């Protein structure tokens, strides 16, 4: 039943269209008459679903603009790499990866604006410097063997030559063979070839250069020999292979001990270490290599569990049908029609785990470090979690606007009887009225905690605050996963690993400040790349502001979702649409009923929950992870350094995120206003760029919120008396001015707000770490 | 509170102006003979510094502009002031030119160039005809054709 | 009549429907089909009369509009329904619908002037009348 | 209840009456027009002043005005 | 100072601007 | 006191600006339930009525001519001190108020007494 | 519900709008139930005596 | 007034008050109040172009 099926040139390659912007939908075909016509034609034209009826038509669409976006990426990819072979110093960077700050963006002399080219970038091949990257690409290149800037060019040529491939390939399955309906929903065959040939093949041809290029120039790195001697075809060689890896490259042969199963062999270049290596503070290679082998094999198993032309493998929607049960009615049926026939449904799926699977990435990268000395660059370090925070917190949000949009376009009731979908919309106030409730608990408390702290400490009660000075509230469940963790290489339930991450090794320690050199990882430069991470009472406290984050987030979004199409307030909202201002001042006022304003309003809530997890990475690391040792005394010096609280006044040593982010003062004084000396001290060198961008993105912020308070009705009463003034002029356009619509007007503000805050964190975040 | 009878002086009396020219001409000189290129060299701090000594400096040392209409400092905002209104008043007029010649609002979304380039030049000495349609009243739609709200 | 097949949910009745005022929508089916619950959910029409007790008076007529739009069921009657047990036939009023002109009705609201010829609130200042008499 | 008042510009198109998702509107007959109707508002104590109608009303200023008054349980549209 | 006589006195006079006050509160209503 | 003349200064402004905005409250409120056209016929206050547009648009002028070239002028100041040229600030001398001062006998170099002092 | 007594339009709402605009609309005398003009500046002028006895006290 | 002619609004709460339609259909009846179809070259604020207006409330430009 897989089959192909293809329509030959269903699309002539013209560029009449070009000349009627507007064409694809019927109101924007009319032609401007009012600036409302502007932004209209903007809002809706990736909304292929309003374009036409056609769902094969729209399929041709996406999977087209598919690889369109596909060769946007490669353009970015290769962009990188032509700046890194070109623009940078990464010939000077690879000699000294701990001594030299990565450079890659060089900046021309107009304005006074190459006081942004700064010294510690400056070195040799790139003699004026530049601006400062946290990017971490140099790490990311040196590790999988880039040794010169040559092989970033030939590398920046190949991402064109994949670009241009892609671009290609979209007006090919466009304008030329545009696959037919039947063949987007083999879902099954999509699944065989995504999990075999895409990720199985993709971690196994990984593999493949990783054990003949990353290994080997590794080995020769090691060995002493300078990155510009470093042959990358070493891994090619069977002899010079020999010399690195004795047992796997060995008189007992490579390709040998494969096919005779003799892969005992292989463990000089695939092991199970575990840890990270003393020495860069990075995880190990063989370990990297052994992982892609492993994943790779299980992908490929995974590859074949569906059903596509052999007979054998599962029929998913069989499967669904059969995983039912009294409690849920008819389960999982109808389910199959809803995934296979709504591109919203996939949409909103695949954006929740995309979203989760980034912060998985920024919580795994920090903590299991894998490129060499990254560990070290701190700047790196807080712009690789904060960025993937925010990339993945965007892509949670929305799942939950394509989730929306599923149940306003594509929900039926005739596929959904009293199967999974039916029975939640039918005790939807049952989940909201719940999630109303933990939100409310969650919210008194943790942030009540907080306010309390405030209190006490400001009426002079430090022992009435909750603390590890004071009132203990110790995260004894975290405290316990630690214990096993930290147990568990050597031990029963793993015994050949060798190590894990070293975060978990908190035993052993009832606070940051009393830590030892022996227990952290401190690489040649004396700095520490990760150390055992201890949580005590304000860890506590802020994975419940966490948790009450999250769970506001969920209730707005899910509350969008199960009364998209109808509440007791609007019993035909569905009919309204996904997206629509309101339905007036009636029924006491109705304004951002809408399923996409609880995008809107969830929006401000991710941003806020992302906020705080940033805020409390940044402050935690920096107080009880990040810092120097010393040879002497084998002392850790972190990088704030150990409040004294006073209590009695016996002083009492803590960290100093323990001992003052437990309440709002704190974070306020301690964090906020004494970290941004930095940013606000930045004119008149080179991280004055982040002084402006500071400055700037705070006005952003505040200019959005001219479009969140205010209502259109004003600014339309407003652009009247001004078009007055052009009519009286014979300056008045044609194009009738009109103010933003409702559902714009909020958009612009979420936007603009969004915009300014996270840039104003970004720009305090990178002047703080790239002056200390 | 300390009065300031002597706001206002040449710059080169002032020593808080002497101490930035010479840092200036220094940092200048500094990347000259090994050294970065930058946006002043030694000949551009020069010459930036011989435009700034006739200027007046506050006690700071930094140039202050007179924008009261005397003409010894017309260079400051006098000058500036014609080349402004010549410049943006170009480009007032040619859109008001292109307005008036639009075929619809089409011409306003898609831009007709040998249309545009022609007002954009014919913006460019609007005097010549904008003050003989500014004294006959026909810069201006007269009161009962244009639209107005309720009172 | 009797009662769609559903299985019940917690998008529907509330006290109110027991102590002030209740609505009851009815209408015959030809075929038994599934249509989409105002008070969220799916439910299926019987082969015959359906009667179904709603909240509101806006949820009976939305009910009612997608019985029009989707199954092209026209003689939908809705009714209020007071907790002594009174049902007063709401909709329609006249058997004729309301968008059609019908001799027999009464112009309710009609001001025999254009809006703007609304007298100005200063003229009725220290009284109940409102400028759209 | 609202007030829901149509003044003589109204041009019998009828569009007020479907867009009313509570059934305030009714058409009877009336000369002032060519249509030979005109909108009536006969049930305004369900009015929930949701403004569909004004939305619909196609006369320039419109012939149909809500006018938001004192609120019941049904003008609030209360379920409960 | 202000002895406790005159806290004393004091009360007695804000009383009697309170049933003033209580006067003038209910004349309004 | 410095404390009680930061305190008293910034009381009595912000009084001042809830002060001026309930003013222009109430003469909104004037127009809407008050106001009548007819016994204010042709009057000075039917005329702001009805020049209302240009009223509305020139204050709309000055406001985005005060705010664009304000706003440009700290942030050509910023810019300048971010890329360490602070003496090319544009920095404007207050001449116009230091001209009011020297009426009233304040003696400042460079601006003259124009009746005498 | 008879709160509020100047607002049998407010008087009759069954929600918790009742008592919010009770509250709102309270000082504006003009828009209350039965108010002429004469009983408006009587009530005025002894309210304002109320006023300045606040800023006595 | 005819059709064809361009006619000039004197009703004050119109959007197009004070500019300049063109006269689309006349009802030749009695009865109607507004029986003059203006067409306008501005859309209001419904993207509407058209209205009806009585004799009494245009001026006749042409
Ligand atoms: C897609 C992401 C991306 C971004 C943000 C940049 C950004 C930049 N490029 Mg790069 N570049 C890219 C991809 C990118 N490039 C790609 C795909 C190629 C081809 C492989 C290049 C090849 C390239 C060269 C050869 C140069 C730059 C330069 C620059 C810098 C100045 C911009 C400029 O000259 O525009 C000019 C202004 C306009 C085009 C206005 C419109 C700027 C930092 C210049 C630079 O770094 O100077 C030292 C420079 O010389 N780029
Ligand atoms: C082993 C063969 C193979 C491989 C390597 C891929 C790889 C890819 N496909 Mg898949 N695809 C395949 C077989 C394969 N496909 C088959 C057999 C079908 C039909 C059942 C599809 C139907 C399909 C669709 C509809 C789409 C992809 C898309 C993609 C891209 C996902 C985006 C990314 O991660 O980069 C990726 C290039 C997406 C894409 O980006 O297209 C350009 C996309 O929209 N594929
Ligand atoms: C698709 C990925 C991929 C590709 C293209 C290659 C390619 C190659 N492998 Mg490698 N290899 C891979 C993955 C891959 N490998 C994996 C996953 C493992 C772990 C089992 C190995 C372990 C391995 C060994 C032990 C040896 C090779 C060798 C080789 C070379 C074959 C030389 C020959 O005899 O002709 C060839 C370059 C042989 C060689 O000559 O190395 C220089 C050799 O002895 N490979
Ligand atoms: C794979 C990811 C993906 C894909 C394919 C889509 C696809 C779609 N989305 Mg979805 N969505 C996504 C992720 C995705 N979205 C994410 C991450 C969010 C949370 C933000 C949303 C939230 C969302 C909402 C709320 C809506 C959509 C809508 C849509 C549809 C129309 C898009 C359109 O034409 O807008 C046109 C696109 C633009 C006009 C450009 C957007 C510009 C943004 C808003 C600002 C960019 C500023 C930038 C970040 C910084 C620049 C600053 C600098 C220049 C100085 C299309 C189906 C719309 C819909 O109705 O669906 C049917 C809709 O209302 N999406
Ligand atoms: C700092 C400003 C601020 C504060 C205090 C709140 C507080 C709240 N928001 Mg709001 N919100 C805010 C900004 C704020 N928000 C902004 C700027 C927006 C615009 C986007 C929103 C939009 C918004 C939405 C869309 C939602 C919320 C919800 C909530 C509630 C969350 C549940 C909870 O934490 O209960 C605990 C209560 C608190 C933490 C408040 C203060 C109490 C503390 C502990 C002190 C106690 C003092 C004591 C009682 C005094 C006696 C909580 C009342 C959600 C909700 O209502 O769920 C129930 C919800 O869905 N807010
Ligand atoms: C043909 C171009 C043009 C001309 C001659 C005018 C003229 C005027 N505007 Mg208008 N304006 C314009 C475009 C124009 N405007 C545009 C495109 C916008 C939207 C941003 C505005 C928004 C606007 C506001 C909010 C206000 C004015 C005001 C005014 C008046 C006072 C001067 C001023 O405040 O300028 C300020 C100008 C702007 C804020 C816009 C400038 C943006 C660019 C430079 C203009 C576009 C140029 C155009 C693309 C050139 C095409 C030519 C080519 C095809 C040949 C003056 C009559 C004010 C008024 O009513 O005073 C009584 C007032 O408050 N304008
Ligand atoms: C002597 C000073 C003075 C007096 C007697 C009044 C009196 C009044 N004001 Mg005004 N007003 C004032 C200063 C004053 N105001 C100031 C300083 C501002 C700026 C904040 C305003 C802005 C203002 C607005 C926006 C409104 C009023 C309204 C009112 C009326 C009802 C008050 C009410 O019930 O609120 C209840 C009190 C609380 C909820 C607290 C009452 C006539 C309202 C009104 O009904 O106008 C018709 C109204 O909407 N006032
Ligand atoms: C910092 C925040 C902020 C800023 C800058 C503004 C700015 C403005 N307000 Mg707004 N306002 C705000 C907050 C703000 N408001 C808030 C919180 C509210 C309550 C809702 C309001 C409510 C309000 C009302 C009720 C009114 C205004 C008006 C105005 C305009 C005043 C005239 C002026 O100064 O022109 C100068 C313009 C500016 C200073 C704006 C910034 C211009 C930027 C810097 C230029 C951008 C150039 C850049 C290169 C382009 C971006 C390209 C990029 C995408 C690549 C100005 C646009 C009034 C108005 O419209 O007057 C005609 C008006 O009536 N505001
Ligand atoms: C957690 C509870 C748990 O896991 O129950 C799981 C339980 C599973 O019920 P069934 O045996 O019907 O499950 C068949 C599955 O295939 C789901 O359709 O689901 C429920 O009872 C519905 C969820 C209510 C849960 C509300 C909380
Ligand atoms: C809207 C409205 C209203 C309001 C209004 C307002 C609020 C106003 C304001 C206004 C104002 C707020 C004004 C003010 C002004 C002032 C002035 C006018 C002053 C002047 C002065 C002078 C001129 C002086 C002089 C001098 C000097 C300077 C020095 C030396 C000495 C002498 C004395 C000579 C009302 C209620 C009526 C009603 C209607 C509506
Ligand atoms: S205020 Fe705006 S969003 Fe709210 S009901 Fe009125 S028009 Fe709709
Ligand atoms: S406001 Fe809403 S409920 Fe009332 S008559 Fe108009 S459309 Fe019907
Ligand atoms: S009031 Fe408006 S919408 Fe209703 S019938 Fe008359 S013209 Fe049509």
């Amino acid at each position: 039943p897989v089959r192909v099926l293809v329509d030959n040139d269903p699309v002539p390659t013209s560029t009449e269209k070009w000349g009627k912007p507007g064409w694809f939908e019927r109101n924007l075909a009319r032609g401007p008459k009012t600036t409302t016509w502007i932004w209209d034609l903007h809002a809706l034209a990736h909304d292929f679903e309003t374009h036409t009826s056609d769902k094969e038509e729209i399929s041709r669409k996406i999977f087209s603009a598919h690889f369109g976006h596909l060769a946007v990426v490669c353009v970015w990819l290769s962009g990188m790499f032509w700046h890194g072979a070109y623009f940078s110093n990464f010939t000077a960077w690879m000699e000294n990866p701990l001594g030299l700050k990565p450079s890659a963006q060089t900046v021309w002399p107009v304005f006074g604006q190459e006081i942004l080219n700064d010294p510690s970038t400056v070195a040799k091949g790139f003699e004026q410097g530049g601006i400062v990257i946290t990017s971490g690409l140099f790490h990311l290149w040196r590790a999988v063997g880039f040794t010169t800037t040559g092989q970033l060019a030939a590398m920046s040529i190949a991402m064109l030559i994949i670009a241009a491939l892609f671009l290609f390939a979209g007006w090919f399955h466009y304008h030329k063979r545009a696959p037919k309906l039947e063949w987007f929903q083999n879902v099954e065959s999509m699944l065989n070839h995504h999990l075999a040939g895409l990720f199985g093949l993709g971690s196994l041809f990984w593999t493949g250069h990783l054990i003949h290029v990353a290994l080997p120039v590794k080995a020769q790195l090691d060995a002493g020999i300078a990155p510009a001697q470093v042959n990358p075809f070493a891994g090619l060689d069977y002899g010079l292979m020999g010399q690195y890896f004795p047992k796997g490259f060995g008189p007992n042969g490579g390709l040998g001990a494969f096919f005779t199963l003799n892969w005992g062999q292989f463990t000089d270049f695939l092991t199970f270490k575990g840890g990270l290596e003393p020495a860069t503070g990075a995880l190990y290679l063989t370990d990297i290599a052994h992982h892609h082998l492993a994943i790779a094999t299980l992908f490929i198993i995974a590859g074949h569990m569906y059903r596509t032309n052999w007979g054998i493998g599962h029929s998913i929607k069989e499967m669904l049908e059969a995983h039912k049960g009294p409690l849920t009615g008819e389960g999982h049926r109808g389910l199959y029609e809803v995934l296979t026939t709504s591109w919203h449904a996939q949409l909103a799926i695949n954006l929740a785990m995309a979203g989760s699977i980034t912060i998985i990435v920024a919580h795994h990268m920090y903590a299991m470090n894998p490129y060499p000395y990254m560990g070290t660059d701190y700047a790196t370090q807080i712009s690789l979690f904060t960025h993937h925070m925010w990339i993945g917190g965007f892509l949670i949000v929305g799942a939950g606007a394509h989730a929306a949009i599923f149940m306003v376009r594509d929900y039926d009731p005739v596929t959904n009887q009293n199967n999974l979908l039916d029975r939640v919309l039918r005790h939807r106030d049952a989940i909201i009225s719940h999630l109303n409730w933990v939100t409310l608990f969650l919210g008194f408390h943790s942030f009540g905690l907080y306010v309390h702290n405030d209190t006490m400490q400001a009426l002079g009660r430090p022992r009435d605050m909750f603390a590890d000075f004071a009132i203990p509230l110790q995260p004894v469940f975290a405290q316990w996963i630690q214990n096993i963790h930290a147990a568990a290489p050597g031990g029963a339930t793993a015994p050949w690993v060798g190590g894990t991450s070293p975060t978990w090794y908190t035993g052993a320690l009832s606070s940051a400040a009393t830590l030892q050199a022996n227990q952290v990882l401190a690489l040649a430069n004396d700095k520490i790349s990760i150390s055992p991470i201890h949580l005590g009472t304000a860890d506590f406290m802020v994975h419940h502001i966490f948790a009450l984050c999250i769970h506001v987030t969920v209730l707005i979004l899910l509350k969008g979702v199960l009364f998209a199409r109808s509440s007791r307030l609007i019993p035909d909202k569905a009919n309204l649409g996904f997206r629509f201002p309101c339905d007036g001042p009636g029924r006491g006022g109705t304004c951002q009923s809408s399923a996409w304003d609880h995008v809107f309003l969830g929006l401000f809530w991710m941003y806020n929950t992302i906020s705080v997890v940033i805020f409390h990475f940044s402050w935690k690391m920096q107080s009880d992870v990040w810092g120097t040792v010393d040879r002497s005394t084998g002392a850790v010096n972190h990088i704030i350094g150990n409040t004294d609280v006073l209590l009695g006044g016996q002083t009492v040593a803590l960290s100093q995120y323990a001992a003052s982010s437990i309440n709002i003062n704190g974070w306020l004084r301690d964090f906020l206003w004494a970290q941004s000396s930095a940013v606000i001290n930045s004119y008149g060198g080179p991280l004055s760029a982040y002084g402006l961008m500071f400055l700037g993105a705070h006005f952003i912020w505040a200019f959005s919120l001219m479009f969140l308070f205010s209502g259109r009705g004003y600014w339309q009463e407003l652009i009247e008396s001004i078009v007055w003034a052009h009519n009286k002029l014979k300056v008045a356009p044609a194009i009738q001015p009109r103010a933003l619509s409702i559902t714009q007007g909020r958009a612009v503000g979420v936007a603009h707000y969004l915009l300014g805050g996270i840039a104003t964190t970004w720009a305090f975040f990178l002047a703080r770490f790239l002056a200390l | 509170q300390t009065q300031v009878k002597d706001p206002l002086k040449l710059c080169k009396d002032v020593p808080a102006y002497q101490e930035l020219k010479t840092q200036r001409l220094e940092a200048a000189q500094k990347a000259q003979a090994d050294g970065k290129p930058v946006t002043f060299n030694e000949a551009g701090t020069k010459q930036k510094f011989e435009r700034y000594d006739t200027a007046y400096c506050g006690q700071d040392g930094y140039p202050h502009l007179i924008t009261s209409g005397q003409l010894d400092r017309a260079g400051d905002f006098l000058i500036p002031s014609v080349l402004f209104l010549w410049i943006a008043g170009a480009l007032g007029w040619a859109g008001r030119l292109y307005l008036a010649e639009s075929k619809g609002p089409e011409d306003e979304i898609i831009i007709d160039l040998p249309k545009a380039i022609k007002c954009l030049l014919l913006g460019l000495i609007w005097p010549v005809q904008a003050i003989p349609e500014l004294i006959s009243g026909k810069i201006r739609v007269p009161e009962d054709r244009v639209t107005i709200s309720p009172r | 009549g009797s009662t769609p097949l559903f299985g019940g949910s917690t998008g529907g009745l509330l006290r109110k429907a027991q102590i002030e005022e209740k609505y009851l929508i009815v209408w015959n089916s030809k075929e038994e089909q599934v249509f989409e619950m105002p008070t969220g959910g799916a439910a299926t029409m019987v082969a015959g009369t359906n009667v179904l007790y709603l909240a509101r008076k806006e949820q009976c007529h939305a009910l009612h509009r997608q019985l029009v739009s989707t199954f092209k069921i026209r003689d939908s009657k809705i009714y209020r329904v007071y907790p002594n047990g009174e049902q007063v036939l709401i909709f329609p009023m006249d058997g004729v619908p309301s968008e059609k002109s019908n001799p027999g009705r009464e112009v309710v609201g009609y001001v025999p002037r254009k809006i703007g010829d609304n007298p100005n609130p200063v003229d009725v200042k220290f009284t109940g009348k409102e400028t759209f008499d | 209840s609202h007030s829901v008042k149509i003044y003589d510009t109204c041009i019998g198109c009828t569009q007020c009456v479907r867009a009313c998702p509570l059934d305030v509107l009714e058409m009877v007959p009336w000369d002032g027009n060519k249509a030979g109707t005109i909108a009536s508002s006969p049930r305004t104590e369900d009015c929930v002043g949701c403004k569909r109608c004004e939305t619909a009303c196609p006369t320039d200023f419109l012939s149909i005005r809500v006018y938001l008054g004192a609120e019941t349980t049904r003008s609030m549209g209360l379920a409960y | 100072v202000v002895s406790g006589a005159q806290v004393a006195i004091a009360f007695v006079v804000a009383l009697i601007a309170g049933i003033a006050a209580l006067l003038l509160s209910t004349a309004l209503g | 006191d410095h404390t009680t003349m930061a305190a008293l200064y910034t009381h009595h402004q912000y009084i001042a600006g809830f002060l001026m905005v309930g003013a222009f409250a109430h003469g909104a409120i004037f127009f809407v339930r008050d106001y009548d056209p007819k016994a204010n016929e042709n009057n000075v206050l039917a005329r702001m009525l009805e020049h209302k547009e240009a009223l509305i648009s020139h204050l709309s002028w000055v406001s985005l001519f005060l705010g664009f070239h304000t706003l440009g002028l700290y942030v050509h100041n910023d810019v300048m001190l971010a890329f360490g040229r602070p003496e090319d600030q544009l920095l404007i001398e207050p001449v116009f108020a230091q001209f009011v001062q020297v009426q009233s006998g304040k003696i400042i170099e460079g601006i003259p007494a124009l009746f005498g002092g | 519900t008879r709160f509020p007594k100047f607002s049998q339009d407010l008087a009759q709402d069954p929600t918790t709008r009742r008592i919010w605009y009770g509250i709102a609309t309270a000082h504006d005398f003009e828009s209350h139930d039965g108010m002429t003009e004469e009983s408006l500046y009587q009530k005025l002028f002894a309210t304002h005596f109320g006023h300045l006895a606040i800023i006595f006290l | 007034i005819e059709r064809g002619a361009k006619v000039r609004i004197l009703r004050k709460e119109s959007y197009w008050y004070r500019e300049v339609g063109t006269v689309a259909s006349v009802d030749k009846s009695e009865k109607t109040i507004y029986p003059v179809t203006v067409r306008f070259e501005k859309v209001n604020y419904s993207g509407i172009n058209t209205n009806n207006f009585g004799v009494s409330e245009l001026e006749e430009v042409e």
